[PDB]
């Protein structure tokens, strides 16, 4: 989140009226809470799961410009993380097939699974 | 004599109780003879390589794609094979069964399956297209996708990832 | 009895064929039948389900208890979808189409 | 099955390769005292896992009449092979004395084995 907000909300960026909504089931710790407070005017956080359609409806995923899925780069099994990310993509495309998705993939042989989704 | 009925409502069921005409050398079966039985065979006889499975022609069969590890809970696949090996089916009507999955888990569960006539093993991965093409997945009568890794996960909704990925891979 | 034998031996034990076991072999099995080319093909072209049930029960002692029907069978336009859904115990006046499957309990014959 | 055991002792052990040692010498030494004649000694058959008995065999290999059945106390075939209906005593021991979330569930194997033998 620190790196993505550092690049995305850079001062030299041209004036863009875009708000960032972080949807995550795990509640933030103190440092994450402080980081969100430093950008309270442009960044909002909500507790929930992508796999639950109600939580997708809460964050207005049907009107969002794009969905960005970040990967856990430090995990015991990269294949499990890749499968979880692919299933999140499947859920998001099931809710709204016309949304634009940018995802992070750990292993190269797993991204072929993304070709199996019709949407 | 008790009888079992399928009905929309229980009120019409009572009409069946108040109805009167006036108003209106070799062992081929088990000891009980209810299932097909064969002599026990070692697991080495049923394991097929990819090329060997390619040579044999399988059509109208059953493909069981198993997600299992050497340290996972046992599904108990005998309960899946016993209904398919009952004696009310003739021998020629029996459907060949091919278990595609890890060889360690199938070694663990083979000691309850080695008495059934037509069972074969493909030691591969259900997520690999080469194994599914070797077993002629386009000619099978049914593909059963099972996940032995029923262990608890922090998110329960993520327990079905392997099955959904395999289903989409087979459909695509 | 099979439950007790399996509990005792933790395995399935074979045995030689006897007339009692061969008599025990006779049961009924679950099957699906197609009306395209069977003896019920003429009745499957717009006929009623009750006539099919009565004929199957009287002739072959076959118990029909459900229809398995293509999803786009009711649509006028042709479709390439081969998915089918389940109709459990249709009434007597339920109509039939040639592209249907019938759930049935079929007897054993040698 | 070929050998005939009558008036013997059957020790049904619930043990694993990584479980605490019971110390079965303390069970065999009283039964092998010199105040008993050789013909009055009761044959001892340890029915259980072979790994645990391999671990504890190095303190038992000096006693005259001891035999091993590498099976399971919960299997009726093993109990019928050892002639459980003719034994003088059946001793059911659970080496798996590890801590459990509920202590009352630490006796499940022994109770199940006892009911299985009685039935």
């Amino acid at each position: 989140v620190s790196n993505f907000l550092k690049d995305f909300l850079h001062k030299d960026r041209d004036d863009v009226n875009v708000e960032i909504v972080f949807l995550h089931n795990i509640s933030p710790n103190l440092e994450l809470e402080a980081l969100f407070k430093r950008h309270f005017t442009q960044v909002e956080f909500y507790q929930g799961s992508v796999l639950n359609p109600h939580d997708l409806a809460r964050v207005k995923i049907e009107s969002a410009d794009a969905c960005l899925i970040l990967a856990n780069k430090y995990c015991a099994d990269p294949d499990a993380e890749d499968a979880s990310n692919i299933m999140r993509v499947i859920s998001i495309k099931n809710y709204h097939p016309k949304i634009r998705i940018i995802t992070q993939m750990l292993q190269y042989h797993n991204k072929a699974h993304l070709l199996n989704i019709p949407s | 004599t008790l009888g079992f009925f399928i009905a929309s409502d229980a009120k019409e069921v009572k009409r069946a109780f108040f109805y009167c005409k006036a108003c209106h050398n070799v062992k081929k079966y088990d000891s009980t003879g209810m299932f097909h039985w064969c002599a026990p065979k070692e697991i080495e006889k049923v394991i097929l390589t990819r090329s060997e499975a390619a040579m044999t022609v399988l059509s109208g069969h059953v493909v069981v794609c198993i997600f299992g590890d050497v340290s996972s809970a046992l599904i108990g696949l005998r309960n899946l094979v016993m209904p398919l090996r009952a004696s009310n089916f003739h021998y020629h009507e029996l459907k060949h069964i091919v278990f595609v999955g890890s060889i360690e888990y199938l070694k663990r569960e083979w000691e309850t399956l080695h008495n059934f006539p037509k069972v074969s093993i493909l030691p591969g991965t259900p997520l690999s297209r080469a194994d599914l093409r070797a077993v002629n997945i386009n000619l099978c009568d049914m593909c059963v996708i099972l996940s032995a890794n029923q262990n608890n996960i922090d998110d329960t909704s993520l327990q079905d990832k392997e099955c959904i990925l395999a289903s989409l891979n087979i459909k695509s | 009895e099979l439950e007790a034998l399996i509990a005792e031996e933790n395995a399935l034990r074979g045995g030689y064929s006897t007339p009692q076991t061969l008599a025990n072999r006779d049961r009924c099995r679950v099957a699906q039948l197609a009306l395209l080319d069977g003896p019920f093909a003429d009745l499957g072209d717009g006929g009623c389900y009750g006539d099919l049930f009565c004929k199957a029960l009287k002739t072959y002692n076959m118990l029909c208890f459900g229809i398995y029907r293509l999803r786009d069978a009711h649509l006028s336009t042709p479709s390439q979808c081969t998915k089918r859904y389940v109709i459990t115990n249709p009434p007597y006046e339920f109509e039939l189409v040639p592209t249907d499957l019938i759930f049935c309990l079929m007897q054993f014959d040698s």
